């Protein structure tokens, strides 16, 4: 495969996963207070 | 290219040609597979 | 070069924005509350 | 194999390697370009 991308878009999309899991129970918490 | 090292012209010319249509074939898939990107 | 990842990409990045932009701000919000 | 056949791998050889050059020097100036998806 296209290692460039292919592994790239995994690390993208682990960081990205993070990040709106992050701000999805981050504007939760914008809910809370 | 004559009886010398033309065993590894031979492998190489089959094996790039080979690579040649399994990645043009790969970038096609690659990106396709990936309509989710 | 590969237009499917670079013009995905651009519409990737967009997305990515609006998510890194506004986990951004809200944090920065929550965090001043 | 040499004396004829030879000259249309070699041929061949020379005009795939630089395809095989060509589009894998393209693809990865693709990547390289932003190299931070």
């Amino acid at each position: 495969g296209m290692d460039a991308i292919k592994k790239k878009m995994q690390m993208l999309k682990l960081d990205n996963y993070h990040l709106e899991n992050e701000v999805a129970r981050l504007k939760k918490l914008v809910g809370e207070r | 290219g004559c009886g010398k090292s033309i065993d590894d012209l031979e492998d190489e010319l089959y094996a790039q040609k080979l690579k040649y249509k399994a990645i043009s074939e790969e970038l096609d898939h690659a990106l396709k597979d990936m309509t989710s990107i």
